[PDB]
């Protein structure tokens, strides 16, 4: 019916890609804390105290891995249901 | 069914569930500290008070710690050597992942009794699970057992004092206040051997109930 | 560190293994020697591959080059 | 401290980054006016079909407008010389590039528009071609933007 | 001789010694797969697209050459432009480089980029997991990349060529041809051998043999070759790569 | 120190990495659209078969683009005249190579599209040519590279 499966496949191929991934690149960037050779960027300019907050920042980087896959959490979600609309 | 929980197999197993998920559980979360004093020549730059912080899974050589260079005030980071994570990690993800399998095989033991004896090839599945369990469980313990003896000889402080250049010259009493406490190491070490133990126990007497 | 014998060692003796191997126990049919072969072709070209690899890491004349925040990095990332 | 010449190339990449990108648009909607013009006949009611090449022209032109503007708007009295060069190299750049694309998508444009006249299902693929060219535009604001700051 | 059992292996190969990369070879093996496991559903379907057609024609290639990419990236270090890092790396630790006068120079370092001599001498270590994960991020990866591709390219395709022309031998004795194989593939044979095994052997051996601490007076290959290629005989600027060289 | 002149020399490069080698796809594309017009008439199902050749020329402005901004990041006001040489050199070869390319594949694209729409086995034949004017393209990109340490 509506949304038909032709136009849509690409969309849940995409979908799972980038749940996958972006699970991947936030597990890698908290637990890991993004060891600096699989990450340049970070965010501040004055780093000349300590430790503690190259980690936290880290931690706050990785945190928006959430709604970022979150956003496709359910985009595939809604992307299977018009797939199903037959 | 009361007889399967009388057989012997089921009271063994959930007792080595219950060692296995005391052991790794503490091994785990661990921490703890020693307390060193650096003093020198000139009274007023003597650090009567420094503490190093250790944890799990023992990765000594990220642990370091600033102390005094006794010159004109100054002062440098004492890197403490030593890389013992790979043992530790190996043993403590893997016995999650063991920890993981108990939870299935309990299941599979309180629910799934019927699958069980349909066939008697479930035990067949079990029986190489545990077999593969507890080779890994005697080689996991043999690398902690390794691994935490070089933290051992890396907790003596005449060898972090000798590591620190300045510590040469005359006057640089570099001497140690608390060392740390190696009761947790040992006992962790030996809550895995017990279970080694247990669960090859358990393999034995799988092997003797799949017929 | 990483010592050089034993990669060697291990890396060598399984994919000869694996070459020498293949084809005994490889069942006998209509298609076996194809097979074979590419068996025999593909141990050879990944082996001198891997090996062309490692050998070019051997003896480095001129270490990398680093950015000051990468060595304050990895100052105390590990080791 | 420096020199007051200084200022030269920096203006004239304000200036270059504009004329060149409008000759661009002066082919883009031209020729493919000449080509609508054959079109109308046969077919009058496909200059909808037909309005895309003029609207890329267009769109080329903003692109060498927002450049100069930029451009322009960084001006001062005391600018240094590497601030000079650095300008008058992205807007040549930009301009250039502008000039190119601009002759790509008339000259497509004149094909197609009648090739959709005698063809109708040509159109939707006409378009197709109409967008690389409108690419390679992006391509040269990407530039200048990369070197406005750095 | 049909060529079929040895192009059926080392086009696979040969794409993946130009496919150095692990995410997309992932990624083509999952267009593979899912092309392939369909194969009931779309030869019993009626298809247009012609382009799907070829591809189809060719989803064995196409597996082929996705499963060597994967593992010629993996060995690469190169997934998706990052290393996989195992975290086996061994060649910079304060104390050592503190040990080898240098301390408190990123002071000045804040603007510059400061190379390190290499061997202060505690420091070294292969990797045996295909290439070391540091060159990801320095800044000079670009030099002894293309060197290893340079040495890379070259020897592949001698002993390529090598196994493409030593199969002529087999026809010759096989259509009973004595004139064309005596005085015929063994001339070709030797020159070929003599010219560019001489290559191979030496630039081996400048893999091997010269340490870092050696890195000056060391030689270039290429002057060596051209040097032999013209007959000059120079006695100062480049030293003879071994003993008996003349 | 340093002359005041030097800074010249190595932006004009990023400027040609954004000019010439960005013309030659031009090219191409024009090239192509008019040949899909000759086919599109008496061959009609095969407009999109002919999605080829467009792409094929859309790739040598993705090279420049790629050249373009590595000459964006290394630039810096202490430049020496070196560097500056280096980098003029690498991006004169990038475009003069994407230049060519641009060239071939356009022509070699009309003589494609139009054998083509007559003979449906020269297809691949005319595919094989077209990789040899691409890959000419990545010969110029190499050297810039190779400009990038020595």
């Amino acid at each position: 019916l509506c949304c038909g499966p032709k136009l849509a496949a690409c969309g849940i191929v995409l979908s799972a890609w980038g749940v996958i991934m972006l699970i991947m690149l936030g597990i890698f960037f908290n637990v890991h804390s993004a060891v600096l050779i699989e990450d340049v960027p970070f965010t501040e300019k004055d780093f000349e105290n300590g430790p503690q907050n190259i980690y936290n920042l880290y931690e706050q980087v990785s945190y928006n891995c959430f709604i970022a896959a979150g956003l496709y959490l359910l985009l595939g979600g809604f992307s299977f249901c018009q797939v199903r609309l037959n | 069914q009361f007889r399967v929980v009388k057989e012997p197999l089921g009271f063994v197993k959930v007792l080595q569930w219950v060692f296995a998920i005391f052991a790794f559980a503490t091994c785990g979360s661990y921490t703890g500290e020693l307390r060193l004093s650096v003093e020198c020549a000139n009274k007023t730059e003597s650090a009567l008070n420094i503490e190093v912080e250790f944890e799990y899974p023992f990765r000594l050589h990220q642990v370091y710690f600033d102390a005094p260079s006794c010159v004109k005030g100054g002062t440098t980071k004492i890197f403490l050597v030593g890389d013992y994570s790979s043992s530790a990690e190996f043993f403590v993800t893997v016995a999650v992942f063991a920890f993981l399998y108990s939870m299935g095989a309990l299941a599979t033991y309180i629910f799934l009794q019927n699958k069980y004896r349909e066939n008697n090839k479930g035990p067949m599945m079990d029986f190489l699970a545990t077999a593969v369990f507890a080779f890994m469980w005697l080689v996991s313990s043999s690398a902690w057992a390794k691994g935490l003896s070089d933290v051992k000889m890396a907790t003596d402080p005449e060898n972090i004092i000798k590591e620190m250049p300045m510590c040469r010259q005359t006057g640089n009493t570099c001497k140690e206040l608390r060392d740390p406490v190696t009761s947790g190491l040992n006992t962790s070490v030996v809550f895995g051997f017990l279970n080694l133990v247990l669960w090859v126990g358990n393999l034995w007497f799988v092997f003797k109930e799949t017929g | 560190a990483h010592s050089f014998a034993l990669p060697v060692i291990i890396f060598t003796t399984f994919w000869g293994l694996i070459g020498i191997a293949g084809p005994w126990f490889v069942p006998k049919g209509p298609n076996r020697g194809v097979i074979i072969t590419m068996l025999v072709a593909t141990a050879v070209c990944c082996y001198l591959f891997w090996l062309i690899a490692i050998l070019a890491q051997l003896n480095p004349l001129f270490g990398p080059q680093l950015k000051n925040e990468t060595i304050w990095y990895v100052r105390f990332l590990w080791e | 401290n420096n020199p007051e010449y200084s200022s030269f190339f920096g203006v004239m990449g304000a200036s270059s980054a504009m004329v060149f990108s409008a000759m661009g648009a002066a082919y883009g909607t031209a020729k493919s006016g000449t080509g609508i013009a054959a079109m109308s006949v046969m077919r009058p009611e496909l200059i909808m079909k037909s309005i895309i090449p003029v609207v890329m022209a267009g769109i080329i032109a903003i692109y060498g407008l927002v450049v100069a503007v930029l451009i322009a708007n960084s001006l001062t009295d005391g600018i240094t010389l590497y601030r000079s060069f650095l300008q008058l190299g992205a807007g040549l750049s930009v301009g250039l590039s502008g000039l190119a694309a601009g002759f790509a998508i008339g000259i497509v444009g004149d094909a197609g528009v009648r090739g959709t006249a005698q063809q109708p299902r040509l159109f939707v693929g006409m378009i197709l071609i109409l967008i690389f060219a409108e690419v390679l535009g992006l391509y040269g604001l990407i530039v200048a933007l990369i070197l406005s700051t750095k | 001789i049909n060529p079929a059992p040895y192009t059926v292996i080392t086009f696979p190969f040969l794409f993946a010694v130009m496919f150095g990369d692990f995410g997309h070879g992932i990624l083509m093996t999952l267009f593979a797969v899912w092309m392939v496991l369909r194969e009931s559903r779309i030869l019993s379907q009626k298809h247009e697209n012609e382009m799907f057609s070829m591809v189809f024609s060719g989803r064995y290639i196409i597996l082929l050459m996705g499963l060597f990419s994967i593992y010629t990236g993996l060995i690469y270090n190169d997934c998706f432009s990052k290393s996989l890092n195992i975290f086996g790396s061994s060649w910079s630790v304060r104390p050592m480089f503190t040990q080898g006068n240098w301390t408190e120079e990123t002071l000045l370092g804040s603007s510059v980029l400061q190379l390190n001599p290499a061997i202060p001498g505690v420091f070294g270590g292969p990797y045996p997991f295909g290439i070391d994960p540091i060159w990801n991020i320095a800044t000079n990866k670009l030099t002894f990349l293309n060197s290893f591709k340079m040495k890379m390219s070259v020897i592949l395709g001698i002993i390529h060529m090598l196994f493409g022309v030593s199969l002529s031998l087999f026809n010759h004795i096989y259509f009973k041809k004595p004139l064309n194989i005596y005085f015929g593939f063994i001339p070709e044979i030797i020159f070929m051998s003599s010219l560019f095994g001489y290559l191979v052997i030496l630039i081996f051996y400048k893999w091997t043999a010269y340490d870092a601490h050696s890195s000056r007076n060391a030689p270039s290959l290429l002057i060596h070759f051209i040097n032999m290629f013209l007959f000059s005989y120079p006695e100062s600027g480049n030293a003879m790569l071994y003993s008996g060289q003349k």
